[PDB]
């Protein structure tokens, strides 16, 4: 009856920022204490909540969004914001009522040579909604001549890899992010910190 | 901010040689962000490379880029008169970032300047004002010197300068020099002279007139 | 073919505005990361702004708050706002378009002149430097027109309406004591040419919509 928040933390490889995770956390007693109170996360910001009480609130279902970006990047990952993240591969809305937590993960996602497993999404007509996930890899249009499906000038794959090298600066190097967003509907809550 | 810091800020080597030039970053920064463009004289940046080691469109194999965090090299080999430009290195990972520069010559063989020596205009005259002008035409290397002479008094503080950039062909400088007196003191004087010292010379050489004739 | 075509420079008093167009052919600007660089008269080349194809804006430090970066798609034209100038903005400015990891600014505008000075327009005066009666260079002669006395900078010189373009020098402006610009254009034919070639320059000033052709004869 735990809430499983190691199965989204200590997942073994996380997602690509474009192709972001989401988790349905219900049914579970949360225990937030063992997140809060770690010195492994270099960004633990809460927005419309504060991050003592959430051991004595209740949330009718809980989401864990989670990716992994630049360092540089994480600074996105807030209401408000804009950048190639907020636009193009994650949003959050500006009433966002919920946690973001990133810590530095050079020593799992970062390979000599590069590691091109991580992509994020560099060419879009327009910026994403609020929690909209696109996973389109259609080949971007950038000129008026139709692409046809074929790769060339004016006609580029819409995704690039970070190549995360072990090297990097440390703004450069891969963070892992995980979003808890709360919700609060007129329905039963079935998410609830272990005080309450 | 990220700073490049482009080393050496001039470059002056023969046709057919390799040309190293070097940029550095006052922190690192992935490769995947670093651009090349070259610069020729009175045209847009056109870039060469692209993170790191692509070549853009157009851009022969004779261009090369390399370079991995804080050093980024930029070797343009089989040197050609049209090489003569400025090279900027850019990154575009962390905002966007330029160096300074650093400006290739291309050298060639001595080449003597032609002098002509050029009297002010009778329209001019009209005006009030006198430009003498003194022409050195297609000459490297660059050093040269432009010595004003009228009544063989030597003429100071009363000129200006101007000289072309590397012409991307014959690989040469031109360079102009106008001497500017009033209707009244150019009235004054007789012979206006104008002696040019060059490599390229083995005596100054002077091209001069009589005013009036 | 692949076209940025800019406008709008020209001279403006220190705290006045002035607004650049970029025209673009070949490019769907409203799909593209959009870039201006400036470059100040003997400098190097600094990012002014950008605007992605999702409408984010990004300017840097030396210019935020003063500049806006636009667009309109149905003219297919960049645009950069700028207010509050001040001298320090004089430059060449250029529109790029900007692929970034997939090949950086790849597209170049010509550019476009700015000046912020509070000095007024002034258009030139065009002077003959005449060909030399002893003409004994080579079989090579020298003439060319002095384009004195100009505020703002710049000036197009041509030849026989652009076609001589052999042996053409024109030379970088000059600012004199006065404030004012001035520079030569000379060129180089056989001395044989002076009685069967005639030569004019076309001296071209737009910020005081001077143009001037003149004749330039031995003595
Ligand atoms: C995740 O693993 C770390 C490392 O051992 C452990 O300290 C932590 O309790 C785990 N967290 C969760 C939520 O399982």
């Amino acid at each position: 009856n735990l809430c499983p928040f190691g199965e989204v933390f200590n997942a073994t490889r996380f997602a690509s920022v474009y192709a972001w995770n989401r988790k349905r956390i219900s049914n579970c007693v949360a225990d937030y204490s063992v997140l809060y109170n770690s010195a492994s996360f270099s960004t633990f910001k809460c927005y419309g909540v504060s991050p003592t009480k959430l051991n004595d609130l209740c949330f009718t279902n809980v989401y864990a969004d989670s990716f992994v970006i630049r360092g540089d990047e994480v600074r996105q990952i807030a209401p408000g914001q804009t950048g190639k993240i907020a636009d193009y591969n994650y949003k959050l809305p500006d009433d966002f009522t919920g946690c973001v937590i990133a810590w530095n993960s050079n020593n799992l996602d970062s390979k000599v040579g590069g590691n091109y497993n991580y992509l994020y999404r560099l060419f879009r007509k327009s910026n994403l909604k609020p929690f909209e996930r696109d996973i389109s890899t259609e080949i971007y249009q950038a000129g008026s001549t139709p692409c046809n499906g074929v790769e060339g000038f004016n006609c580029y794959f819409p995704l690039q890899s970070y190549g995360f090298q072990p090297t990097n600066g440390v703004g450069y190097q891969p963070y892992r992010v995980v979003v808890l967003s709360f919700e609060l509907l007129h329905a039963p809550a079935t998410v609830c910190g272990p005080k309450k | 901010e990220i700073v490049l810091t482009q080393s050496p800020g001039t470059l002056s080597l023969s046709p057919g040689e390799r040309a190293t030039l070097s940029c550095r970053a006052s922190q690192s920064v992935s490769s995947s962000y670093l651009a090349w463009y070259q610069q020729k004289p009175g045209q847009a940046p056109r870039l060469l490379i692209y993170g790191a080691s692509s070549r853009a469109t157009g851009i022969p194999d004779r261009f090369s880029g390399s370079g991995s965090g804080t050093d980024f090299t930029l070797t343009i080999s089989r040197l050609e008169p049209e090489d003569s430009a400025v090279y900027y290195c850019q990154q575009y990972g962390s905002s966007y970032t330029f160096g300074q520069g650093t400006k290739l010559e291309i050298k060639r063989t001595v080449a003597a300047p032609s002098v002509f020596i050029f009297p002010p205009s009778d329209e001019q005259l009209k005006s009030g004002t006198a430009s003498v002008v003194c022409l050195l035409n297609n000459f490297y290397p660059r050093e040269a010197k432009v010595q004003w002479k009228v009544d063989n008094a030597l003429q100071s503080g009363n000129s200006q300068e101007s000289v072309t950039e590397q012409d991307s062909k014959d690989s040469t400088y031109s360079l102009s020099s106008t001497l500017t007196l009033s209707k009244a003191d150019y009235e004054k004087h007789k012979v206006y002279a104008c002696e040019v010292t060059h490599q390229g010379l083995s005596s100054p050489v002077t091209k001069s007139f009589n005013r009036g004739e | 073919e692949v076209q940025l075509v800019e406008s709008g420079g020209g001279l403006v008093q220190p705290g006045g505005s002035l607004r650049l167009s970029c025209a673009a052919s070949g490019i769907t600007v409203s799909s593209n990361y959009m870039t201006w660089v400036r470059q100040a008269p003997g400098k190097g080349l600094e990012w002014v702004s950008v605007i992605y194809s999702g409408g984010s804006t990004f300017y840097a430090d030396s210019v935020r708050g003063r500049f806006t970066i636009s667009r309109d798609n149905s003219k297919n034209t960049l645009y950069l706002q700028m207010n509050s100038l001040r001298a320090e903005d004089t430059a060449v400015y250029y529109c790029a378009r900007d692929l970034e990891m997939a090949g950086a600014f790849d597209i170049w505008g010509q550019g476009t002149m700015v000046t912020v000075s509070s000095a007024s327009t002034k258009g030139p005066s065009v002077f003959p430097l005449a060909p030399s009666s002893k003409s004994t260079s080579g079989g090579t002669a020298a003439l060319g027109c002095l384009v004195k006395d100009y505020f703002p900078e710049p000036v197009t010189v041509s030849w026989n309406s652009g076609a001589l373009t052999s042996g053409v020098h024109t030379f970088p402006a000059v600012l004199q004591s006065s404030g004012l610009y001035s520079l030569s254009s000379v060129v180089t034919v056989p001395s044989s040419s002076l009685g069967t070639q005639t030569y004019i320059c076309n001296v071209n000033h737009k910020p005081s919509n001077t143009k001037v052709d003149k004749k330039v004869e031995p003595k």
